[PDB]
């Protein structure tokens, strides 16, 4: 029988990490040769060794028969052990848990305290999709019991059963139903958290659940009245826990009502001036209390002190406190965006912080914040942060700055100038789903492509080892040959397209070492497109097209193979099938 | 004695050579 | 061509660095830990590393990675050759390698480190000649070095000139599964400990199956190594020009030839497993070995390694000749042997059972290998002929050497 | 502690100052900023003691670059140093001299290097060398105007072997930092002298000596075969590296050696048992072994077509050893040792490393696709992976089964059947796609083609390019040859890649698909379903040119990369 | 509610974990291996919070030992530093003067304590007397 | 060592 506390000793002699693992292994060896035999006297210690093992990631397929018939013993230690094993190393998809069906069930009706509130706790963490529904009833029946410490036991099930299980919430609501009286702070607590989760599943019960209202109101201010109790006052606020779920509760109880609002307007304004956010708790409660407000129908006052209030939390130093009030100003966007503008300035810093969390609440706040009249102005501040951003940022900031110029963009030749200068600078940072979208909304624009396919053949044989912007360059060439290169057919003066540049570029492209498949394939598709779309480089593609046909990926060389078929015996029906394709939203 | 086979004398040269 | 030899830890402290060119920052190690522990989590971790322009080549030590950071395209086969002579010199003075030994000799080990190699070119390799110039516990450099021969210091004088040959036989089969050898390669080893006064310039002499077919006596039992390497006292224009083995032996234990053939005779030890494992529910180990050698010689401290399951616990075994006993850390079955007699047949019958729950991922076959070393037995059939010990000053030597052969890469495929 | 450690340093006892400056070393070596008691230790500096010399030395050569306006208080003691009686104390010295990065400690340092050029003493000589190596590297305008390559290029032609070695040895590292003006060539008296004092030299003045004649061209035949002769003795060495040495000369001199002659079946006889041994080397030098074989393969092949066991992976063979193993035998397969390779592919396919079990496939494919004769067996092997349940196995399986049939499809029609249903619910997009490609191409013997693509078609428009791409011309194949089971099936791909599909190239290639079926559909069997050419596969052999400047560059970092030198340096 | 609750050392060694959320073995290693990385990669002005997978990913260590909570966004963050805080003095009143040397020893009776306070994520006890005698009379039963 | 030192100092 070797003691967790002796385990633990070797475990730290041991300084090899091979050598560690060769005394995991003689330890996982005597326990199972000790749990082979049956053993029952040392199991508490052979149960300790294994979770140690495992938490120090050690194997312990082998040690699960021994937690189940631990569970089913009648020691308080053995109990335990069989809990602790059941609760760590099993699982839903474990598949164990469901001869543990029937211990839970007999340990449900167990006269001891400490043995249902460990089975209840352990069928609260696994909680099975099978397990509650051989147990929803076994739930229901000690949520009407009246011990208090049993209670909130009973509450958590209930609700991890409606979260694993939500078509099991109708057999609840007339459990907790008149349980708003509750003297002890966990039962009300078990019991707002049930009522929460109950109203956050169906919007069914937010009707029934909007009723007690008043009752809510009462409890919250008769616990901002009682500031001072020796249980649950942390750094000066009493039931911090409780508060909060207050505010959360009338936060989205009433969210799309006005009696609801204005029945809680009143402890709202009383908790938002009668509540110092000195320490963390306090500044937790009143940064709970304004999203309550914001995501409520609020009156104009509320609102307004809830916008103060975030400017002041902004300006403080602390990190937590920074990322607490960039959340706020983030979940506040839709909502009191006019109040949001004025601090333009603060969101603008925000991206320079020195902080990760800090920097990317700033950028997605400004790019929440990005107007149709700001969009202009913010361009430079968001291709500044893209040119200077963090390698996790680049790709960000440029998919941020797109979505905004696909969205609110000021003009279509301003949008494609900055859509332009991002996959010029975002280099392998844009994103290729991002690609598809951008060839759609090029295709949509039939305004501005010969400027447009002027700067896609500039920007394509400067260089061609950006995915993206090479597959959007090849799609411009194919999309717009016939105006990237005006009098291209034979030799003219010396200009920017000479209708041969083009099928060099795509030549190389195709040939090239950085070539995913992707973009060979959209250039060999421009390519074919081009001899229909150019009549200046014919007769000269087809035998490019007929080398390639013998590639070595399938699809390119079945791709070059209908090319030269094309080219061919289908000269005269090439530009029968090589319509512009339809442009759609 | 020695485990992994006991010393033995070695001559100076193959006498059979010349 | 490294910029700088420096000696690692196991948590990454480097226990000590030595700069030789001064083109590598020494803050370059810092980053090889991380590379390092990147590479293993992924599997691309190598011995050489490369920190951009830098590449930071390191050696897993006995407790420190020898790493050595280098910046040009320097000789790959130089910087291991230097690192090996560094740690062989490094075993030679120190008896233990480990970070006990690293803080507690550092005055003189700098001084070794600073006369080893100057400007990434290695001077001093010789742990002799070394130690006579660096000690622990200084003069003129030995003219030793200065002089040809760097490997037999003049002027030792000893009571007697005895030397203690050993005729070290690796014998590596490769077994595949199906039952058939694949590798079946002997590599000999001629280690010879001189210890006699002066420096002798040993005239090594055996039966060669080269030699022979040339002096016309290719009809006898003659060895012929595929792969023989001469040691560094030994002259190879001789071996090149009439397989002369002409070489001044050295002061101590040192390595003169190491023949290297393939072998197409059978194994020494036919060993045939047995895997009876049930469905969860029992394992079977029918594992019966057969003695292909002598029976003449005798295996001397034979361990043949099952592998049993990584789950398996509860085992009963049934054997016959020799105890076998189960190693939890190894995760297998050594079936051991005090002495077995050439010709031995040693049948086994393992028995243990399975955990109900089946193993989430795969542990693989790893291979079963025997550690079977009978001595005085000479598989090969090379029979040294003489050792021309002849010096200036005139002396009769009394030359010893025994034979020794042992298994090596002798390892079954498992079914 | 420093201010302690400053008085006894600043004490005229010598075991207070020997204790001092122990502790200092210590401090220096368990991470502690000791250079700001360098000026401190420069007044107890000329000490008697070889030992504090030592000490004092090494912490004014770290804290040097720290403090270089301190070290200009040492010019004077080393130039005291230099014509110390004790040859050990001159090495030390020179060796400091050479060590110290400052630019203005070299200049006053050039008398020093200039009188110990000429030591007399070979570790002084080799000393003196390797600090004139030093400035050079440091300076180069120093060195040429001090004038130190002559007296380089004379220390080859003088004795101490080993000290001539460091010359040659110093005399290439100042050439190949050189922009190859004034080269330290020598004429063939040159090489024969080196040759001579290759025998006397020692394990790393071998390899300096070896290295000379690796930029060396040898012009004759006769030259060559003496060059030939005078390094086969240094296979026979028990040094790794100079052996690797010796081996890259006689590839190098083989450039211009003739084939008709028998001095190059000779050296090739002599340089597999050579190639042997190098391969039962260290783990760190295995790699290095097999980069080197495998960079040679490509110029000699014929050299090892007999080396097949060896290139087995041993059991406790590291990953990388493994992979090297894997790449050799994947260039040295034939078909010789097919059933080797196969039977070493299929034991090696029951590894637990998915990496290594995804090189054995790879390795097993390319053995089959070179070699049309183990076509059979590597469709065999194929089957059997895939029906030992492993989902990388099944991956690797259907990707090589894939790339079969667009190289040999000819005799791949008896494995549609077994491949029809073979677990095909996999989600790897190499597989999917590979056997979307099968299906499609080879869709005649299978009677259950269409169904078997309906199910895939369930998520066409958000699968992925690639695999939509497969599957609308696996869809379009179908249609051409049996449309009469897949008429309603093309037209909703069509319908599905037209309006459904946002990507361009698939929008692109959907609408060509549309218009053809529109246009004629007689005719796309002739321009959609024709037969395709034979498929060029990528050749692995490296391009003669860059073959023959790595067979030169042996040894180096470059050969183990397998980069150009000039690709991999900084 | 809290997905996952870990308690690792500053060295990487982890002396405690709670996960809510049930995953798979090698995705769970996967999963705290890279929560020991960035937090291990984090300076000490990063704000303690990290959005890691949409997961409010705070980290708050008063000592060597280091402790991370993953939450829905759903909740404010100071919350859970609170809660943190709360559950930190409950288990230094439990054992008294908590060292990492006792944690790793009492590995059993801190799970036990975390069982009795949070389950599932949410928060069981809101008081901190309460809480305390219950374990103690846990304890006592034997 | 740091590791005996308190969670919370008090």
């Amino acid at each position: 029988p070797i003691r967790l506390r002796e385990l633990i000793r070797t475990i730290r002699t041991a300084r090899t990490q091979a050598e560690e693992r060769e005394m995991i292994q003689k330890e996982c060896a005597a326990i199972r040769s000790s749990f082979r035999e049956e053993d029952n006297t040392y199991r508490c210690r052979n149960v300790a060794k294994l979770l140690y093992m495992h938490m120090l990631g050690y194997p312990a397929h082998f040690g699960q028969l021994e937690c189940l018939k631990l569970i089913a013993s009648q020691k308080f230690t053995d109990k335990r052990i069989g809990y602790l094993g059941a609760m760590l190393l099993l699982d839903e998809r474990q598949d164990v848990h469901l001869l543990m069906t029937n211990c839970i069930k007999n340990d449900l009706n167990h006269s001891t305290q400490f043995v249902q509130g460990l089975a209840l706790c352990t069928l609260g963490c696994m909680g099975s999709s099978e397990m509650c529904r051989d147990l929803a009833g076994e739930v229901e029946k000690l949520l009407k019991t009246s011990n208090s410490y049993l209670r909130k036991k009973a509450a958590l099930c209930a609700v991890h059963v409606i979260r694993k299980v939500p078509e099991l919430m109708e057999m609840f609501l007339p459990a907790t139903k008149n349980l708003l009286n509750e003297k002890n702070h966990g039962v009300l607590h078990t019991s707002v958290v049930l009522l929460t989760e109950m109203c956050e599943r169906s919007p069914d019960m937010l009707a029934h659940f909007r009723k007690l209202v008043p009752q809510l109101v009462r409890i919250l201010k008769n616990l901002i009245m009682s500031g001072y109790s020796p249980e649950h006052d942390v750094s000066g606020i009493s039931d911090p826990f409780l508060q909060v779920r207050i505010l959360r509760l009338l936060r989205i109880l009433g969210r799309n009502d006005d009696d609801s609002s204005e029945a809680m307007n009143d402890i709202l304004a009383q908790v938002a001036t009668n509540t110092e956010t000195s320490k963390n708790v306090g500044n937790a409660i009143l940064y709970e209390t304004v999203l309550t407000i914001m995501d409520i129908k609020s009156e104009s006052g509320l609102r307004v002190l809830a916008i103060n209030i975030l400017g002041r939390f902004l300006l403080n130093n602390d990190k937590n406190i920074r990322y607490v009030a960039l959340t706020s100003l983030l979940k506040t966007v839709q909502t009191d965006h006019n109040a949001v503008q004025r601090h333009r300035s603060t969101i603008v810093d925000c991206l320079k912080d020195l902080d990760v969390s800090i920097k990317r609440r700033a950028m997605e706040l400004s790019f929440a914040l990005v107007n149709g009249n700001n969009i202009r102005g913010m361009m430079k501040e968001l291709l500044y942060f893209l040119d200077s951003c963090e390698p996790e940022f680049k790709a960000d900031c440029a998919s941020g700055i797109f979505l905004a110029a696909e969205k609110y963009a000021p003009s279509k030749r301003w949008h494609i100038d900055t859509i332009m200068r991002v996959l010029t600078t975002a280099g392998s940072y844009v994103r290729d789903d991002a690609v598809p979208n951008l060839i759609q909304l090029i295709t949509n624009s039939v305004e501005m492509h010969a400027y447009t396919v002027q700067r896609l053949y500039k920007a394509i044989l400067g260089d061609y080892s950006q995915q993206p912007l090479v597959q959007v360059a090849a799609w411009c060439i194919g999309e717009y040959g016939d105006l990237l290169v005006s009098g291209q057919c034979e030799e003219e003066e010396p200009i920017q397209v000479t209708e041969d540049e083009v099928l060099d570029i795509l030549e190389s492209v195709l040939i090239s070492n950085m070539s995913t498949s992707v973009t060979r394939g959209y250039a060999l598709t421009a390519i074919m497109k081009l001899s229909t779309r150019f009549t200046c480089t014919v007769n000269r593609i087809k035998k490019v097209v007929s080398i390639y046909g013998s590639s070595i990926d399938v699809e390119l060389q079945q791709r070059a193979v209908e090319y030269n078929a094309l080219f061919k015996k289908y000269d005269h029906m090439r530009s029968a099938l090589l319509e512009r394709m339809p442009v759609m939203e | 004695d020695r485990k992994g086979g006991s010393y033995s004398q070695a001559a100076g040269s193959d006498s059979a050579q010349s | 061509s490294a910029s700088a030899v420096y000696v690692l830890d196991l948590k990454g402290k480097v226990l000590i660095c030595r700069n030789y060119r001064g083109d590598v920052d020494m803050s370059e190690v810092e980053h090889f830990m991380p590379i390092l522990m990147e590479k293993e989590e992924e599997g691309m971790l190598s011995p050489i590393l490369a920190h951009g322009g830098v590449r930071f080549m390191w050696i897993k030590h006995n407790n420190l990675y020898l790493v050595a950071t280098s910046k040009k395209n320097a000789c790959v086969s130089l910087v291991f050759s230097f690192l090996y002579k560094v740690v062989q010199v490094f075993s030679e003075y120190f008896k233990e390698l480990e970070e006990e030994s690293i803080r507690d000799n550092f005055v003189i080990i700098y001084e070794l480190l600073d006369e080893l190699m100057d400007f990434g070119y290695p001077q001093t390799t010789d742990s002799k000649i070394l130690q006579e110039y660096i000690t622990q516990e200084a003069p003129r450099p030995p003219a030793t070095v200065t002089n040809a021969v760097s490997w037999r210091s003049e002027g030792i004088k000893y009571r007697k000139n005895e030397v203690f040959l050993d005729v070290i036989e690796a014998v590596n089969l490769l077994v595949s599964a199906n039952g058939n050898v694949l590798r079946s390669e002997i590599v000999g080893s001629i280690k010879m400990r001189v210890f006699l006064s002066g420096m002798p310039e040993l005239r090594l002499g055996l039966n060669d199956k080269v030699l022979f077919d040339n002096t016309g006596r290719g009809k006898s039992k003659s060895v012929e190594l595929e792969d023989v390497k001469f040691h560094q006292c030994v002259r190879l224009s001789r071996f090149e020009n009439d397989r002369t083995i002409s070489f001044i032996p050295p002061d101590g234990e040192f390595e003169l030839m190491s023949y290297r053939l393939n072998t197409h005779v059978k194994p020494l030890i036919w060993i045939e497993s047995v895997i009876e494992k049930h469905s969860h529910s029992r394992i079977e180990y029918m594992v019966k070995a057969k003695s292909q050698f002598k029976r003449r010689s005798t295996a001397n401290n034979v361990e043949i390694h099952i592998p049993v399951p990584n789950d398996a616990d509860s085992p009963k075994f049934k054997t016959t000749v020799g105890s076998v006993k189960w190693v939890p850390e190894n995760s297998e079955i050594v079936w051991s042997v005090k002495s077995f007699p050439g010709g031995k047949e040693y049948l086994m019958r393992a028995h243990f059972g399975l955990p109900s729950v089946e193993a989430e991922d795969k542990e693989g076959k790893p291979p079963i290998s025997v550690k079977f070393e009978i001595p005085y037995f000479t598989t090969s059939g090379i029979q040294v002929r003489y050792l021309k010990i002849i010096e200036k000053s005139g002396y009769q030597a009394l030359p010893w050497v025994r034979y020794i052969t042992q298994n090596g890469d002798y390892q079954l495929r498992t079914q | 502690e420093i201010f302690e450690l400053k008085a006894e340093l600043n004490s005229d006892k010598k075991e207070k100052k020997k204790e001092a400056v122990k502790k200092v070393i210590a401090s220096m070596t368990v991470g502690k900023d000791v250079s700001a008691l360098f000026p401190d230790v420069v007044n107890c500096m000329q000490t008697d003691n070889l030992e504090l010399k030592k000490l004092v030395y090494l912490y004014l050569m770290n804290y040097a670059k720290s403090q270089p306006d301190m070290a200009i208080m040492a010019v004077n003691t080393f130039v005291k140093d230099c014509e110390d009686p004790n040859p050990l104390i001159r090495a030390l010295a020179v060796r400091t001299m050479g060590c110290i990065r400052v630019d203005k400690i070299t200049e006053y340092l050039c008398e020093p290097l200039r009188k110990c050029l000429k030591d007399e003493d070979p570790y002084v000589r080799k000393t003196a060398a390797v600090c004139v190596a030093k400035l050079h590297d440091i300076n180069a305008q120093l060195v040429e105007d001090q004038g130190f390559l002559d007296t380089l290029k004379d220390l080859i032609s003088d004795s101490n072997p080993m000290v001539v070695a460091n010359a040659v040895a110093a005399l290439s590292e100042i050439a190949e930092s050189h922009p190859s003006s004034n080269l330290l060539d020598l004429n063939p008296q040159s090489i024969n002298k080196l040759l001579t004092a290759l025998n006397e030299c020692t394990e790393w003045g071998q390899i300096f000596i070896l290295d000379c004649l690796a930029n060396y061209m040898p012009k004759d035949d006769r030259e060559a075969q003496s060059i030939c002769e005078r390094v086969t003795p240094r296979l026979s060495h028990a040094n790794s590296a100079v052996v690797l040495s010796a081996v890259k000369v006689l590839m190098k001199f083989m450039e211009m050696l003739s084939k008709d002659l028998d001095y190059y079946g000779t050296l090739l006889k002599k340089l597999a048992p050579p190639l042997v041994t190098l391969l039962s080397a260290e783990p760190e030098l295995q790699y290095v072994a097999l980069r080197n074989i495998n960079l040679i393969v490509q110029k000699r092949p014929e050299i090892l077509k007999h080396e097949m066991k060896v290139f087995f992976v041993k059991y406790n063979d590291p990953i990388y050893v493994k992979l090297e193993k894997l790449d050799i035998m994947i260039r040295l397969a034939s078909q010789a040792n097919i059933a080797q390779v196969l039977a070493e592919l299929r034991e090696y396919a029951t590894e637990v490393d998915v990496d290594f079990v995804r090189k054995a496939v790879r390795a097993i494919g390319r053995c089959a696709i070179k070699v049309e004769q183990s076509a059979e067996r590597c469709v065999s092997t194929l089957l059997d992976l895939i029906q030992t349940k492993v989902n990388y196995v099944v991956q690797e399986a259907i990707v090589v089964i894939k790339d079969i049939f667009r190289k040999y499809p000819n005799k791949y029609e008896s494995v549609i059947a077994t491949l029809c249903e073979n677990l095909d619910s996999l989600d790897e997009p190499e597989a999917r796609a590979a056997m979307i490609w099968i299906v499609g191409e080879y869709a005649e013997r299978i009677d259950n083609a269409d169904e078997l693509l309906e199910s895939f078609l369930e998520g066409f428009h958000d699968k992925s390019t690639q695999v939509q791409l497969q599957l609308l011309t696996a869809i379009v194949k179908l249609f051409l040859k049996k449309p009469t089971e897949t008429q309603e099936l093309v037209q909703q791909v069509l319908s599905l890649a037209t309006q459904d599909s946002d990507n361009p190239d698939l929008r692109d290639r959907g609408y060509i698909y549309w218009r053809l079926l529109s246009t004629d559909p007689v005719a796309a069997k002739e321009v959609v379903l024709a037969e395709k050419p034979l498929i060029s596969e990528e050749t692995d052999l490296i391009e003669p040119t860059l073959l023959d400047e790595l067979i030169c560059y042996i040894g180096t970092l470059a050969s183990v990369y397998h980069k150009p030198p000039s690709a991999f340096v900084e | 509610m809290i997905h996952f609750i870990l308690l690792f050392s500053r060295q990487g060694k982890l002396r405690l974990q709670k996960w809510y959320i049930t995953l798979p073995d090698k995705e769970r290693k996967k999963i705290t291996r890279e929560i020991v990385q960035i937090i291990l990669s984090r300076g000490h002005r990063t704000s303690s919070f990290v959005d890691w997978k949409e997961l409010k990913l705070v980290y708050k260590r008063y000592a060597s030992l280091y402790f991370c909570c993953a939450i829905e966004n759903q909740d404010n963050e100071l919350l859970t530093l609170e809660i943190v805080h709360r559950y930190v003095e409950l288990l230094d009143k439990y054992f008294g003067n908590v060292c990492e040397l006792d944690i790793i020893f009492n590995f059993e009776k801190a799970y036990f304590i975390l069982d009795e306070f949070i389950i599932g994520g949410e928060i069981q006890e809101t008081s901190k007397k309460i809480a305390v005698k219950a374990i103690e009379d846990s304890d006592m039963l034997q | 060592k740091g590791e005996n030192t308190s969670l919370l100092h008090p």
